């Protein structure tokens, strides 16, 4: 357990998609509460949370 | 070869997610009136900045 940033860790368990309800979401570190729509909104490659 | 050094930029962002222009708030007093109104335009006027 040193002083680093791990690199060896265990596969987090994951949920299907679920469309227009009031979920606690949580995508890579962001905890919270919302629903979940389809977006028309263009991101860049190297974007994940906006 | 150049250096970085701890100081603030004011960027703003396109309407596609992509970074079009950034200010230097401490090169010159212009740009740290951008900086203080938050904003590329100013009017004209007497701004108390720092
Ligand atoms: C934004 O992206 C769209 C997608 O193709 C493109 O048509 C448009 O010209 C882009 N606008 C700018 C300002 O980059």
């Amino acid at each position: 357990l040193l002083h680093a940033p791990a690199t060896v860790c265990g596969p987090k368990k994951s949920t299907n998609l679920v469309k227009n309800k009031c979920v606690n979401f949580n995508f890579n570190g962001l905890k919270g509460t919302g629903v979940l729509t389809e977006s028309n909104k263009k991101f860049l490659p190297f974007q994940q949370f906006g | 070869v150049g250096y970085l050094q701890p100081r603030t930029f004011l960027l703003k962002y396109n309407e596609n997610g992509t970074i079009t222009d950034a200010v230097d708030c401490a090169l010159d007093p212009l740009s740290e009136t951008k900086c203080t109104l938050k904003s590329f335009t100013v009017e004209k006027g007497i701004y108390q900045t720092s």
